[PDB]
């Protein structure tokens, strides 16, 4: 539900991970510490993929996907590429775009019925985006960013936006989005918001610096809290 | 359309604070968390004469002790704090000991952490205190002495 | 093991070999050498210069 | 958790010495000199520090 | 005289030498060297050496692949070289009269003598060196005509490049192919010695499979492996 | 405070204008030092692609100069070596500011980014829009 | 108010409701309890002078139904436990004292550390 | 009076003289200690150094950045022609 760990020791997760309904990638380098809680806590639910993208390990900002597909940048390599093909399920489909905006995470903010992209993208992608994703795909900045993928984390449920955010673009967004939008911060006071975190409909995992009532914020918009074995045996 | 009334709590402590461009959290939730000194040292150096009771000015000069009002003003030149953040607050010092060579000194900063935050802490420094000569009075051990 | 082609002309680069070129609008431009990368350079037009691929295919050698 | 009986076993060998003044070895605690040269086989012994 | 060598002598050297012929070089003159055996049992190491009496030892016998090797030679020379890159040391500034590349202060006054350790114009290079922990990755057969072939590349080509290496020639032999430079400059008579200790820490015990042999022409800005291809790139010329 | 990082050129000396290359308000970074430099006698410390540098804004917004604070190179001209094999370099030099602990103060990055400087800091692979 | 729960950070688990806490609010404030004194070897020399701090920073709780295998087996006079399903150093049961930070002293007591974990309520959501 | 600027030294001590070289086959200082539990092999071998090409591998080291990627290193080509033995020496050890 509200789980917090972090990789090698940085706080973020949202850069080192992506997090669907139906899988879910992490980086390779990491220790026993950090995959042990995202596979207690799924189980064998959803695959869970060690992966590089472009020889990075920064693929929760390189890629961008739900439910129905996954998007990967030029410079992944087809050794990188046929990899995936294997470990996540048919039911997904992977295609690589030809971009000048390489970074995917940063650039669409997705889920599975809405998705937000950079204002900067082109003709070409946004008919892809429809094709392979199946979203509707809007052009829309938070307030004062362009970048959409970082400052704005999107579920099926609701969505954790900016914390320097006006009221009246909120309403705006959430009249587009169709889910109720909150602001605030994560990690004892990052403003960004996008790669502070994961979610899914299950599991939101965010960073161990995040404090008690940030965690109490965002467990309460994406509506994921709903016990015998408390008692006292004196 | 709902919770959207979202907040900025600051962190850690619950309270509901403006969710524009201000501070960070609460005030006082950052006023435990923040160190405007974090550059100023802990230790300098102060160099005085066992013939003359004279304490130095760094470039060339020679402000004697009164250890009140004007010695004082000699020791901050030599905090090694910086003009940056501070401006100053109040300053004072300790009795500790009379032959032991540290003397100690304790001063408040009022200084400027965020955009709209001036916020005053303290702290004490320990100077120890090096023993050498006046070449002025290093001088009347050579019998030449008038000049 | 990708050979990429020349960006200037039609040279096969196979890996460790030549130049590449990040220009400021985030498009990336590889070389065979220095010969086509020092071309570049002059603003020179590979349509215009005879041993090119990019000539060849155009005036049907 | 430490069990006392087993920490006066250990007392013996860490905490029950003496030290020299002069040159800082530890010495057994009924001993008159210390038993090194560099500090001239001095009689100024004190008892190790207790916690 | 072999049961003199069997009752005394505790190590035993064999002489061996080059085969000079089969190599294209303009040379003629064979290089003689003696090798240690370390078998076992002397007695044995001298009925080894009785049997291979004008009898060819091969070169996948002594090395293997991954194995860490020394590399014992010739360096390069170079001649009378100055103080400043022969040493590394600092070049005088601009002003100076008289000469500034040079080192100013040969010493203090006393000792009223140079000293051995300073800085000195002389022979720069030609010198004997010992270079430890090379990794041999490739032990090519001669008779065979994919020395450049890999698994992940299966082209039929030998790892002479095109128009052959430079100053050197057909490579149509046995080879060692191994990592990093070694010291002594191209057809310099080179001695390989297996490592003097056993090594074990990450990089002696990993194993190589090689992606793609470069055999692009050395003698230039090359852009064809083989000449093979070159052929359907460039299509039908006019000769 | 800085993570391992493979061994690339060094081509930003002391007293290097690079650009500035964030919306923070400056407009160039003047290179003081680098944090994690070595020592030798007359040896100018470089900084090179993923560096921490104190820097100084010598033209931009009022508020942001005449004070030392670090930033974060993300550009460079000088060409270097990937292990893969190719030799890459950009068309000028570029730096981004930052808090001493390594999160940028900037909200969005424009140009390409260098990829061995996104790998090494986290807050930067956030920002960046282009990846190489 | 409204009923709360003290769930483990990392553990996700319900460590402790309310109907609890013995929570002792007050310290003494004075010179020999509401300070901490550090004293030597020999005729009550006191070397070290320590204010103590503002909100005390354990939880003083019963004995629970989870708590009980591991009071049970290998019962001693002092030691620690974890969460269920993290084996992390959570809470430690002491039958001696340790007061809080902020100080009163307590009971032979069940001391939880405030530090990583948080207080959650029970009921609904706080809807802002 | 002292040096003022504490430098490292420039070159390397043992490494002098620097002549010339007694021939262009340097010599074998030192033999591998022997183990006379294994067969009989040789020791050392000569060669004939041609040149240098380039070369491919796929990096095979756990906690490295560059794992199972491709990776350009220079490798030099030795001549190695098969050796033919003429001769056995024999060695007696002496006090000297």
């Amino acid at each position: 539900m509200a789980t917090r760990t972090q990789f090698e020791n940085s706080n973020e997760i949202g850069v080192f991970s992506k997090l669907t309904n139906t899988y879910c990638l992490v980086a390779v380098g990491g220790s026993e510490n950090f995959y042990s809680a995202f596979e207690a806590e799924l189980g064998d639910a959803i695959p869970i993929v060690h992966t590089t993208i472009a020889g990075t390990r920064i693929i929760g900002r390189m890629t961008a996907g739900n439910r129905r597909g996954l998007l990967v940048p030029t410079q992944t390599t087809d050794q990188e590429l046929q990899h995936l093909r294997n470990s996540l399920p048919d039911s997904v489909k992977i295609q690589r775009v030809e971009e000048r905006l390489s970074a995917l995470g940063n650039v669409i903010c997705c889920n599975d019925y809405v998705a937000l992209v950079h204002p900067d993208i082109d003709r070409e992608t946004e008919e892809l985006i429809s094709d392979v994703l199946g979203v509707e795909v809007f052009r829309q900045t938070i307030s004062g960013n362009i970048l959409v993928g970082s400052y704005c984390s999107l579920s099926n449920q609701g969505g954790l936006v900016h914390p320097q955010t006006s009221v009246q673009d909120q309403e705006e967004l959430s009249s587009l989005l169709q889910v109720p939008l909150v602001a605030g911060t994560v990690n004892r006071g990052s403003s960004v918001v996008g790669a502070g975190m994961v979610v899914n409909d299950y599991l939101a995992v965010t960073g161990l610096d995040t404090t008690a009532p940030e965690l109490s914020v965002i467990e309460s918009i994406f509506r994921l809290q709903d016990e015998s074995i408390s008692g006292n045996l004196r | 359309q709902h919770q959207n009334a979202a907040t900025l709590l600051c962190c850690n402590c619950g309270t509901p604070i403006d969710g524009s461009t201000g501070l960070v959290m609460c005030y006082d939730c950052i006023k435990l968390t923040v160190d405007i000194t974090q550059g100023i040292p802990r230790e300098a150096n102060i160099s005085f004469c066992r013939n003359c009771e004279r304490f130095l000015q760094p470039p060339g000069q020679w402000i004697r002790a009164e250890l009140e009002s004007r010695e004082l003003l000699a020791i901050c030149l030599r905090r090694l704090k910086g003009l940056t953040k501070v401006r100053l607050v109040d300053a004072s010092f300790i009795w500790t000991e009379p032959h032991s060579r540290r003397i100690r000194i304790k001063l408040t900063v009022q200084g400027e952490a965020m955009t709209n935050t001036i916020i005053q802490q303290t702290f004490e420094v320990e100077y120890i205190v090096i023993a050498m000569q006046c070449p002025d009075c290093a001088r009347s051990y050579t019998t030449n002495t008038w000049r | 093991m990708k050979v990429e082609i020349d960006s200037f002309s039609g040279a096969k680069i196979y890996p460790g070999r030549g130049t590449l070129f990040v220009r400021g609008d985030s498009k990336i431009f590889r070389f065979q050498n220095s010969k086509s990368a020092s071309l570049f350079k002059q603003r020179k037009n590979p349509r215009r210069i005879a041993w090119t691929v990019l000539f060849r295919k155009h005036h049907k050698k | 958790i430490i069990e006392p009986s087993l920490k006066a076993l250990a007392s013996k060998y860490n905490c029950d010495k003496s030290v020299c003044r002069k040159c800082y070895a530890r010495l057994p605690p009924r001993a008159t000199n210390c038993r090194k040269r560099k500090c001239g086989h001095t009689n100024q012994l004190r008892p190790k520090k207790k916690l | 005289e072999l049961a003199r060598i069997k009752k005394y002598a505790s190590v035993v050297r064999v002489l061996v030498h080059t085969q000079i012929r089969k190599t294209p070089l303009a040379q003629k003159k064979a290089h003689l060297a003696e090798i240690q055996l370390n078998g076992g049992s002397i007695s044995e190491k001298v009925d080894w050496a009785r049997e291979h009496f004008e009898k060819t030892v091969a070169v996948d016998s002594v090395f293997e692949q991954n194995e860490m090797i020394d590399a014992i030679a010739v360096t390069k020379g170079h001649g009378f070289e100055g103080v400043t890159h022969r040493w590394g040391t600092k070049k005088l500034p601009r002003k100076t009269h008289r000469g500034l590349r040079k080192v100013a202060c040969i010493g203090a006054w006393h000792p009223a003598h140079v000293m051995w350790s300073v800085a000195r114009a002389g022979q720069r290079g030609y010198h004997s060196r010992t270079s430890i922990n090379h990794k041999i990755y490739r032990v090519g057969k001669g008779d065979d005509e994919a020395n450049g072939a890999t698994s992940f590349d299966r082209t039929k080509k030998t790892i002479t490049p095109m128009g052959g290496f430079v100053h050197y020639g057909e490579i149509k032999n046995d080879f060692i192919m191994v990592k990093g430079c070694i010291p002594g400059n191209r057809k310099r008579i080179v001695t390989l010695r297996k490592s003097l200790y056993t090594n074990t820490s990450r990089k002696a015990l990993e194993e190589v499979s090689l992606k793609w042999i470069d055999t692009a022409s050395k003698f230039g800005k090359g852009r064809f492996q083989t000449p093979a291809e070159k052929h359907a790139f460039m299509g039908t010329l006019k000769k | 405070a800085q993570g391992t990082k493979f061994r690339i050129s060094l081509g930003l000396p002391v007293g290097a204008i690079m650009n500035c290359a964030d919306n923070s308000g400056a407009r160039n970074l003047y290179i003081i030092a680098v944090k994690g430099s070595g020592s030798r006698l007359n040896r100018l410390p470089a900084a090179s692609l993923g560096d921490m540098v104190m820097a100084t804004v010598k033209k931009g917004k009022p508020e942001l100069r005449k004070k030392v604070m670090p930033a974060i190179v993300v550009r460079q001209a000088k060409s270097w070596r990937r292990r893969d094999g190719v030799f890459l370099y950009f068309e000028d030099n570029a730096g981004v500011i930052a808090n001493p602990k390594g999160e940028m103060k900037g909200s969005a990055i424009t140009g390409p980014v260098g990829k061995e400087c996104a790998d090494l800091w986290p807050r930067v692979a956030s920002n960046s829009g282009v990846v190489v | 108010s409204k009923v709360t729960a003290v769930r483990c950070k990392k553990c996700r688990t319900k460590l402790a409701l309310s109907t609890s806490f013995i929570a002792h609010d007050p310290p003494s404030k004075e010179s020999s309890e509401g300070h901490f004194i550090k004293r030597a070897a020999n005729s009550h020399r006191i070397i070290d002078i320590q204010e103590s701090q503002a909100n005390c920073s354990h939880f003083f709780i019963e004995p629970l139904k989870w708590m009980q295998p591991e009071l049970q087996g290998k019962q001693e006079l002092e030691g620690k436990f974890s969460c269920p399903g993290c084996s992390s150093k959570v809470g430690g049961y002491n039958w001696k004292g340790s007061r809080c930070s902020c100080g009163k002293w307590v009971i032979p007591a069940i001391h939880l550390q405030t530090s990583k974990v948080d207080q959650f309520p029970l009921q609904s959501t706080a809807l802002p | 009076s002292h040096r003022k600027y504490e430098a490292p030294r420039h070159g390397h001590l043992g490494f002098l003289p620097r002549k010339r070289a007694a021939s262009i086959r340097a010599r074998v200082k030192a033999f591998p200690k022997d183990d006379r539990s294994k067969p009989v092999a040789l020791t050392s071998f000569l060669g004939y150094k041609a040149g240098m090409t380039t070369i491919v591998r796929d990096l095979d080291r756990p906690g490295s950045k560059f794992h199972k990627r491709e990776v350009v290193e220079a490798v030099t080509v030795v001549d190695t022609p098969p050796v033919v033995v003429v001769g056995v020496v024999g060695y007696v050890e002496t006090p000297r």
